[PDB]
This record gives C-alpha cells, structure tokens and sequence, in this order.
C-alpha cells in the first residue's frame, strides 16, 4: 500500500494494491505413448535423387524428430530451427530435390528457377529444410541426364501440380506448334556443372491435424487433475486446472473452442478423455487500514475468491504456491465481496467504516486490546 | 481364400508378460491397407470390442483399454500385435483377430465408420488363476 | 453410448419367421448408419452376417435379411435352417466416443 | 486481458507501465462512484421506521407498497414484481454448459455493490413507514 | 407493470449496456489488428523474438486500445447514471419527504 | 574486441538465436547487444590448400553457450543414444574440426 | 461402352431452406456463429433433371435425388473425361462402394444397368471400396460436393420424404453432416451421373449457423438473402 | 473514411474486430438521443391547443 | 510485406481520428443532454405554471 501510494504515510480507507494470482504447481507435459525414433540415416544420406522439376516425396510418417542430429550433413521457415523440437502435429512431408549455385535462393517461399515452371515450393511454407553443398564430394560434370533448366512458359504453375511437358510455349503474338519465332522456345536444356549436383532435404511439417502421431523429444508425464498446473498438449502451452469436460465430442475432434479466439477443452493424447482448459483461480488484492497514524496491523481483502482457494496457512507459503509473495493473517472469513484474511467477524452491527462489499464493512475497534 | 492365422500363449498369472501375433494365411485380400482390431469375448458371456487399428496410426480403444497396453502393426511382416502386459482378472477370455473393411492405396484418408467382416479362429488366455 | 437393448432368446422351430430386433439410442442406429449383425455358431468364429443397415455380404442367403427403420434395427429370417441355430450380435458405430458396442445376443434354439 | 498469464508477455507491459494502474483507478473510482450513487439516493434517513402492527390508515390500502413479511425477501408485491421484471446479468458472488459469465476467465469480474438488496428494501420501508405514519415531519 | 414488459426498459438498457461492454471486450479479444495470430503462445511457438516482439507489440497496443475505449465508454455512462442518481436522489428528497 | 578466426561459410552467424557451426557450438552473441561484428577475408595471410591447424572449431557441443562464454574441451561427443564407451563409433565423434 | 439416349430440356425449383452444411471440425455448441464459406443461396434456382447430361462443377455442387429405390448409382468428377488428364468415379455398385481416381477413358452416356461407365482404367491412383453411401419417390438423399485445395469433400443426408412429386423440394431445414474426406491431389471442373435429379450450385457467402445443445444445426439464416436477414 | 470509394480493404478492417459496429451503435445512441431530447422538451402537451 | 506494414499505420492513426471524434461527441452529447433536461424541467415549471 505504501509502495501503490508513493507515501511513507497511509491514511484510513480500503486500498487496492495488486493482483492475486496462483502459481502452476506440477508443471506436465503430454504427449502420445510413442517408443519410436526417426530414421534419419535414410533422410541426410542417398545416392539417388529426382529432378529439379519433377521431385518426389519420400515422407517419413510416424517417425520421432530429434533436431540436435542436423549438423551432421540452415534456412529454416515458419519455426525458428531453437524450437522445432517441441511442436507436435501428424505427419511429415518430404520436398527433397536437387539444384544449381544460380538456384540455391530460387527455390524459396520467396524469391525463379524451372521449380516457378513444372514443380513448385509453396510460399505458405512450414517446415525447415537442409542446405548441403555437394560439389566437393560428387565431382562430375553432368549431373544427369533427368535434371534439366529451362527459363520460361506461357503459364507458371501451382505449388505441387507436376507438368513436365517437352513442347515449345508460347509468350508471343502467335501459337506455335514446332515452329520457331517471336517468344516460341524450347528452352529446357540439361545441366553442365564446372568446378557437380547440390541437394536440398525438405521437411514439410502440415496443418489442421487429426491426434498426433509424432513429437518432440520432450519425455511425456503424467496428468494432474483439478490443481493449477502449466501444462502442454501436444504443443498447447498454458496454466490452468484441468477437469473433466462432460462435453460431446465427437472422435475426429481433438480442441473445443470458446467465445474468444482460444482453446477451452483438449483431448488428452494418451487416456482420449476431454478435459477443460480452465485457468485456476485469480481476483484484486484490497488492503483495510485504518491509516498509519493509528496503527500498523491491516487487513486483506482476496476480491472474489473462495476461502479454500487463498493461502490460509501462512507458515507453509514460503514453499510458494501463489503468486504473491508473502501471506499474512489470522482470522479467516468468507464475504461475497471476497475470502477476507485479517478481521474477525462479530455479530454486533455498526456504522460502516472502511467498506468492503454485500454489506460488511471493516473497523478498528476496541474488544481488551486493539483489532 | 482369407484366412487368419493367430499364435499367443493361454495361461498367465496376474502381472505378467505375453503378446498375441496375428498373421495373413497369404490371401492378397485382408493382407496389408486394411483397417484391423482385435475383440475380447469372456467365457459365458457376448462379444465386445477392445483393439482397432486405422492405415498407420489413429488407434481407437476400448474404455477398459484405454490407457490399459498398447497395439501395433508391422505392414511388411503382416504381423498384427496386441501386447498383454499385467492383466486384470477380467481378462480371462478367447480373443480374435478381425479385419474391417476397404482397402485404401497410396494416402490417408477419413471414413466415419467401421466393420469386422474376417475372423481369426479365436485364442483362449487365462488370468485369473 | 450404447443403450443396446436385445432379447436373450426367441424360439426357433425350423421352417417358420425368426423376427430379431436391437435397439440402441440416436447416436449410432438412430443415424441409419453402420449397423452390423454377426452370427456365431458355437465353437466357432462369429462371421459377419449382415451389414449397412440390410445389405448382404458374398455367400448370405436369400429370405434371411435386415430391417432396420431409425433407431430399432431387426433381423428378419423366413425359413429358418438347422445351421441357423447361433448367436445373434449387434454392432453400431456411435460417434460420441466410438466405444463399437456390441449385444448381448440372442441364442436361438430350435425345437 | 492483454496476455493469456502462462507466459512472459507480462515483461513487455512494464514497457508500458503506467496505465494499467490508470485503468485500474479509474474502475475503483467508478465503482466508488457507484456505491455513493445508492447511498446519496436511497440513506436519505437515519432511522429505521416500522408501520405500526394495525395496517389502518382511514381506508387507504398500503399491502401492495410495503414490504410482505411472509416472503423472505422481505419485499413488497410491486418490488417483488420489479426483481422479476430485470434480467439482472451481474456476478457479484463466489460461487462459480458455460453463461455469459465465463468471461471472467479473461481477467473481467463484477464486484458487488455496498449495499444488498435487502438494505436497499429496508431503505424504502423507513422511507414508506415515515411517509405514511409522520408525514413530511419525518 | 406486468402487461407491459417494456415499461422496466430504463434499467434493462443499463444492464444490458453493461453487459454488451463486456461482451464487446471479449469479442474484440478475438481479433488480430494485422497481426499473424490473435494467439500470443501461437506466435511465441512459431517466431523468433525480434519478430514476435513486433507481431505481439502489434496484439498488445490492439488490447491497451481496446481498454482504454472501454474505461472511456464506462466513465461517460458512469457520468450519465451519476446525473440520474442525482436526479433521483432529488426526487426522493422533494417528493417523498415532502 | 573479442578476436578469432571463423571459415567462410559462416561470416553471417555472429548473432543472437542462431545455429550453426559456430553460433550454437562455440561463441555467441547476446540478445542485447549494442556494437558491430567485423569480417574481413585473410587470403593476403592465411591462403593455404590444407588446413591452418592453429585455428579450430568444434562441430558440437553437450550444453549450450552463453553469451561472451568460452569452453574449451578435448572430450568426444556422444551424437546417438547408444554410449559411446571412450573409442568413437557411429554417431559418436570428436567434435574439433578445422579448415 | 456408348449407348444412344433422348436429349430433354432442363427444368428450375427453389432451394427454399435447404443446403447447409457443417463448415469445419470444431464442436461448437448452444451458439450462433457467423461463417463465411461456401453455401448455397436460400432460394436460388436449383436445375432440376428426370437424362445424364455433362454438368459444370463451379467450385462445389449441392447434388440432390429424389426416388424410389437405386436408380442413380453414383457420379464422375473430372477436367476432361479421355485418357489425358486423371478424374475420379464414385459407383454405388449395390451392397459397397467403388472410388477410383484414375486416367480413365469413359463413353459418351455412362450408365449402370451392367457397368458401361468407361473402357480403361490405367495407372490407378487412388482406389476405396467400402459401405455405399446410398441409404435407405419417398427417398431423398442430399449431397455437397466441395473440392478444396487437396481434399474433396462429400456431405451426405438420407430423409424419408412424403411430398408431392414434381416441384416440391421439400421447404424444412436439415444440416448435411460429413461424409467422407478424399485426399485427391486432382482438379475437378465437370461433372457426370451415372443412371428426379437436382443440381445447385454453391458460392462464398456469409451464413448464421445456430448450434443446440447437442451440436446439430438446427437453422440457418442467410444475411446477404434478405435485409431481415441481414 | 478509412480505405476508400472502391479500395479493397475487407482484408484489412476486418483484421481489426467489430470496432465499427461501437462506433455506430455510439453514433446512433447519439442521433436517438437527440430525437429524445427534443421529444421531451417540446412535446409536453396531450392535445394540440 | 512492406505495404500493409504502412497501410496498417495509417488504417491505425484514421481509425484513432474516429475514435477521438466519436469520444467527443458522446461527451458532447452529455452536455447537450443536461441543457436539453434544463430546458425540459424549465417549460415544465416555467410554462406549464
């Protein structure tokens, strides 16, 4: 109150001064019972790989991702590369291909190679790829005779939809059908490497997800009910108490939303029950004083909490359970304005003094000492 | 010609480890992209589902099994496993191995319903002794 | 979830009506969707008998079929066979928590 | 409201600093405001008056004004028919599928006023027992 | 009174003033103000700090906006029922007490 | 004026929350950091084929760096979840490397 | 193979409250939500047929079939309907369900008598069979069709009806819950049916949805219908 | 006011919440108030005299 | 990226305008809604007796 006032001196009055808040007591973490681990030997290392303009997908689905092990071979994209290692989601799509040094930044969400022509990169992208040079271990000229550059079309293409047509195009003023001209090319040609194929590992990660099959390498704990905890649902992070919902869901369904743009029920990944998110308990701190002049002794007002949900017990507190720091008092009393801590309750009725709410007001009256 | 071979051993005490294999005779159908589960059936008493299994993932369980042990497929094997680690004492009981329906190629898709169509011959496992 | 309803018995003398019946809550049948019945001969894998509320699999009979309107779902077997004498189960997908629930059965005896 | 309270966005409004305590005196003072609002309006005595226990007043029928002792509301049929009327959407209580009020997990409560309904009708029954039985003397 | 539901109307738009104040703060919470995400933990799981410090200094200037409007809406009608209370405090006291 | 010598691939990661052969194995930068990083190509003084065995790095790391923090270590690495019990295997290697 | 069939002009009907879908996968529950998605227009003119003539897909069709027993059997999706680009075939083939994408090469008039639908079915793709999405002129049966950028989206309804049997679209309202979720990585544009009949077609518009208790839409209002509405 | 005649800006305003709907429910409070003030100030009289 | 970066300014500095021109007149509005209940107390007491 001094410190709210800027004031060595308190006059007489209810005062609010700060917030009441509960700490998260367990801190747990759920993720799918999964005893798996990603093959990542067949993802950085092979020896055959498909064209710039026709690439494959060799996805690997239902494999646990661990990231310390990519510096064994980078632009990263939608995820910073600190923390790919603690989101969850379902499956895995691989975008692996191949490039040259002039298209090492054309194949991007961003920035114009043949991939814009017959085969393309999205630009709502949302995984993380690898960025290996390869000159200096496959020295050869010719990368192969399947990996092909050409500069332009009459159309440019959709991410994913494959055209791999042999066929001059036409960006002119007249269709051609094998007939050279004013914007009638064939410009596909095959790559000439001079001091030698580079490759890129792509690692789609989707969106709008079913229950997950695959996670971090965070090891999963167990679920703590009706006490305020900060929990993680398959990369929902937050701090609440987490009761059973009693809500209809049905089985493709794995988030309940509310009023505002945030998650009200999660279903558990491992026991498939429904479980509210709930944040535990909060209200205004009030401080009764009858001023400084009189007397030092105050009284806490906990605004619209119950009394089993503020720290009674003041001398086992400092284990920190709240988020206030300190707790303090003696008699206990439950107002409808909020679980009051420091005054004692009497039966006689007086003129209010210092009020608190629902028709109970506060004093500093003589029972015989001072209280 | 769909026929599905089951293997598992019958008699444990409470705690105790045990798995049940089931295996593919060499039919083409019910063989590989196929939706699978398992059903518990008591001695004396009516059929009741305990195990399914959706193209890679997406197991469903039974109340009773939900967090109880887990299932798993190995596709190239045709293997079809259903762990049994600690069972209760109402686990005493014949089990079978069943296959849904449709077979699917290539992706993951999503069907709001469920069958058993073949069935295994049906494996007795004993646990309240 | 699964409020599956099912007679214990019914009599089964050979060459007459068999009508059998289950019925759960609107959420599994009551959708008229994915209504399974099985038989099981004693000794023996129940085989699925009929499935998608009526519709009859590769080697199911003629005169021996389903009924099912809305939330009550019924057998009905006109000429019923000494190899017919099994247990009947139901089997309904719900999709408040997919449970799969099954009946108690109806062992038909004949005489 | 600003942050969800399960993160460190909260180091980012001392950025800011003071105006959620502005805010926060500014809704004190509103509610102040309030409270004096209902005492200026319905303490307009310092005694508590009583009708005598013979309702008789020259033929003047007063049982729809003041207050039914056989409701525990302690209420008149018209005051009783008044509470009825509003459909009061506040949440000054503990207690606590979801209302409307489920916006008090966003960090938005309603404190409950000084004065209870039951003062506030026994405001009116002085004032209608003085009224009645003194006049403007009162 | 009861023939007419209608005639409590004064009171009623107070509370439901109050009430659509409130409800109005908390649909606003469910907007972006040309952010990425109106979900500050979406935004602190995906992006990096010196781009996450923009994108949630863009959704907290949105909710100091949105507050300091709402305390500007409750002081005016604060005012408006501090009149009324007058008002009717000034009626008590000239019609019935005199 | 902290000064050291990096390889070329990585001029650009002298800089907070970044990885990389340097920036999560060796030396970081702090997120409130007030000055300039400066780099210069040394061919007028260090153009050898073969490595300059003066001047290394180290390609991983077992706890990550704190900012103006040094850590120098002749141990091995343990890369996968199988020990690597003292002899280097698969998935296990001495972390220095060089030009 | 192609067989000869009697050209017909088309016929129109009213929509009336019919049409609504379920717009995403979160249970919402005892709300009113304002969505901006592809509906059909309340009171729009739906095309109405008795033939099997080739149908434009304009960004998701509203298909409807009133009958007595299984005459229409399923339908075809699809850019061009040769051996050039792949499509997709849905048959109710009487106790399952057949989904392919393939290359496909079909006739002219596909019909179900027999299977005539097509000729070839080279490099097979995508292949479902399962329980036939046909159900129980008393039948009505309400699909929507809605290809997004790579899923195809089939909602389904099955209603007993007793109505009069022409021009009585029956007014009511009845939410189309989902059917199935294809993941075809292909472009639809054209669509076929394989032999009353009715065809509408969708549009982004903005919808009130009022969700019970239990889940279920029970009514829709369109704004951009009517100023009350609005 | 804000983006214009025909300028696209239903991708941008809508970025921002129901903040023009206060603005008008405010504005036409307003407007009903003043009709209510000159509703009770002239009109006082049952009868036209 | 650079362009809704500076629409996003000048929708926020306009919709601020608004914002202000909307507070003041609701604070208008109270001050005429006082004079007009003057006015209206007045024809009551000063005209009608």
């Amino acid at each position: 109150t001094k410190c709210t006032l800027k004031s060595f001196t308190v006059e007489k009055g209810i005062y609010q001064t700060s917030n009441f808040r509960v700490q998260p007591t367990e801190s747990i973490v759920r993720f799918p019972n999964i005893t798996n681990l990603c093959p990542f030997d067949e993802v950085f290392n092979a020896t055959r790989f498909a064209s710039v303009y026709a690439w494959n997908r060799k996805r690997i689905s239902n494999c646990v991702a661990d990231y310390s092990v990519l510096y064994n071979l980078f632009k990263c994209y939608g995820v910073s590369p600190t923390k790919l290692n603690d989101l969850c989601f379902t499956n895995v799509y691989a975008d692996s291909f191949v490039i040259r040094g002039d298209e090492v930044r054309q194949i991007a969400p961003g920035q114009g190679n043949i991939a814009d022509y017959n085969y393309k990169l999205p630009d709502d992208f949302t995984g993380c790829v690898i960025a290996w040079n390869s000159n200096k271990l496959d020295s050869k000229v010719s990368g192969n005779y399947n990996y092909l550059y050409r500069l332009f079309r009459k159309s440019n293409l959709k991410p994913f939809e494959r055209d791999i047509s042999t066929e001059i195009y036409q960006a002119g003023n007249k269709p051609c059908n094998g007939v050279a001209g004013f914007n009638c090319y064939f410009p596909l040609r095959s790559y000439s490497f001079r001091p030698q194929p580079y490759r890129v590992v792509v690692l789609s990660f989707e969106l709008l997800h079913a229950p997950a099959t695959v996670c971090g390498p965070k090891k999963s704990t167990n679920l703590v009910k009706n006490k305020c905890v900060n929990f993680n649902f398959n990369g929902l992070k937050g701090t609440g108490v987490l009761t059973e919902s009693n809500k209809k869901f049905l089985p493709f369904q794995q988030f309940g939303r509310d009023i505002a743009d945030t998650t009200d029920a999660v279903r558990d990944p491992q026991t498939l029950e429904i479980l509210d998110i709930t944040p535990c308990s909060f209200g205004g701190v009030s401080v009764i004083t009858p001023g400084t002049n009189t007397s030092n002794q105050v009284a806490v007002l906990y605004q619209g909490v119950n009394c089993t949900e503020v720290p009674v017990a003041i001398h086992a507190d400092q284990l920190t359970p709240t988020w206030r720091v300190y707790s303090t008092g003696s008699n206990v009393f439950q107002t409808r304005a909020g679980c009051l801590i420091g005054a004692e309750y009497v039966n006689n009725s007086y003129e209010c003094d210092i009020p608190i709410g629902a028709g109970i007001c506060a004093s500093y009256q003589t029972q015989a000492s001072q209280s | 010609q769909v026929q599905l071979q089951e293997s598992g051993p019958g008699l444990v005490k409470p705690s105790e480890t045990l798995s049940l294999t089931c295996t593919v005779s060499g039919g083409s159908i019910s063989s590989r992209s196929y939706y699978w589960g398992w059903i518990r059936q008591p001695p004396g008493k009516g059929l009741e589902w305990i195990g399914s299994i959706y193209y890679s993932g997406s197991t469903y369980y039974n109340p009773s099994l939900k967090s109880r042990v887990t299932i798993s497929v190995d596709t190239s094997k045709n293997q079809f496993s259903l762990k049994m680690n600690s069972m209760t004492a109402a686990d005493t009981a014949v089990y079978y191995c069943a296959r849904l329906r449709g077979d699917e190629i290539y992706y993951e898709s999503s069907g709001y319903y469920s069958y058993f169509d073949y069935w295994g011959q049906g494996t007795l496992v004993t646990v309240s002794s | 979830q699964s409020a599956l309803t099912q007679p214990p018995s019914v009599s089964g003398a050979p060459g007459q009506r068999v009508a059998i019946s289950c019925t759960g809550s609107s959420a599994n049948i009551g959708t008229a969707d994915d209504v399974h019945w099985y038989q099981q001969l004693p000794r023996t894998a129940p085989k699925l008998l009929i499935y998608g509320n009526n519709n009859r699999p590769s080697g199911v009979p003629d005169r021996f079929s389903g009924s099912q309107s809305g939330t009550s779902a019924s057998l009905v077997i006109t000429g019923l066979q000494p190899e017919d004498e099994a247990d009947y189960f139901c089997q309904s997908y719900d999709s408040s928590l997919s449970g799969y629930v099954f009946g108690t059965g109806t062992k038909v005896t004949v005489l | 409201y600003i942050c969800g309270d399960s993160t460190e966005c909260s180091n980012l409004l001392l950025q800011y600093g003071s105006f959620c305590t502005q805010l926060k005196r500014a809704l004190t003072g509103i509610a102040v405001e309030q409270d004096k609002n209902t005492q200026e309006v319905f303490a307009q005595v310092k005694q508590i008056y009583k009708t005598p226990p013979i309702k008789y007043f020259g033929g003047f029928n007063f049982s729809q004004i003041l207050p039914d002792p056989s409701k525990p509301s302690k209420r008149s049929p018209i005051e009783d028919l008044l509470f009825n009327k509003v459909t009061l959407a506040d949440a000054g209580f503990i207690k606590q599928r979801d209302l409307i009020c489920a916006q008090k997990f966003k960090g938005l409560t309603v404190l409950p006023p000084l004065l209870t309904d039951e003062m506030i009708a026994q405001y009116t029954s002085a004032l209608l027992a003085g009224t009645i039985t003194s006049g403007w003397t009162f | 009174l009861s023939s007419t539901p209608s005639a409590l109307g004064k009171l009623q738009d107070v509370v439901n003033h109050n009430a659509q104040a409130l409800n109005t703060l908390v649909k606003q919470l469910s907007s972006k103000f040309g952010a990425i995400s109106s979900v500050l933990n979406d935004i602190f799981s995906r992006l990096d700090p010196p781009e996450a410090e923009v994108q949630i200094d863009r959704l907290i200037t949105g909710r100091l906006q949105s507050l300091q409007t709402y305390v500007t809406q409750q002081l005016i009608r604060a005012a408006e029922i501090r009149a009324s209370a007058n008002l009717a405090a000034t009626k008590m006291s000239e019609c019935v007490l005199g | 004026a902290d000064s050291f010598v990096i390889r070329g691939d990585e001029v650009r990661q002298i800089a907070p929350g970044q990885t990389g052969n340097i920036a999560d194995y060796n030396y970081k930068l702090p997120d409130d950091f007030t000055g300039c990083v400066i780099a210069w190509n040394s061919n007028k003084l260090d153009s050898k084929v073969s490595g300059n065995y003066n001047y290394l790095y180290r390609l991983f790391r077992k706890s990550n760096l704190k900012p103006f923090e040094r850590d120098i270590s002749t141990e091995i690495y343990q890369a996968g979840n199988k020990p690597c019990n003292g002899v280097a295997g698969f998935n296990c290697y001495f972390p220095l490397r060089s030009y | 193979n192609l067989t000869t069939r009697t050209q017909l002009p088309p016929a129109y009907t009213n929509s009336f409250t019919r049409g609504v879908y379920y717009p995403d996968k979160v249970f919402r529950s005892s709300v009113l939500h304002s969505t901006q998605d592809l509906f059909l227009p309340f009171f729009s003119n739906v095309t109405w047929f008795h033939d099997n003539p080739v149908l434009p897909f304009n960004d998701g069709v509203y298909f409807a079939s009133i009958e007595k027993s299984n005459i229409i059997r399923g339908w075809i999706f699809g850019t061009t309907l040769d051996s050039k680009t792949q499509s997709l075939l849905i048959v109710n083939n009487a106790t399952n369900v057949v989904i392919k994408v393939c290359e496909f090469q079909f006739c002219n008039d596909p019909f179900l008598d027999e299977f005539r639908v097509y000729s070839s079915a080279n490099n097979c793709t995508f292949e479902y069979v399962s329980q036939p999405f046909l159900m129980d002129f008393k039948n009505l049966r309400e699909f929507v069709f809605k290809n997004i950028d790579g899923y195809f989206k089939i909602y389904s309804k099955h209603t007993p009806i007793l109505v009069r049997e022409p021009e009585d679209l029956p007014q009511g309202f009845s939410a189309l819950e989902p059917l199935v979720d294809l993941p075809i990585g292909i472009n639809i544009t054209r669509f076929q049916t394989l032999l009353a009949y009715y065809v509408g077609y969708l549009q982004p518009r903005t919808f009130l949805l009022k969700y019970n208790e239990n889940g279920t839409i029970t009514d829709a209002v369109d704004c951009a219908l009517d100023p009350l509405s609005e």
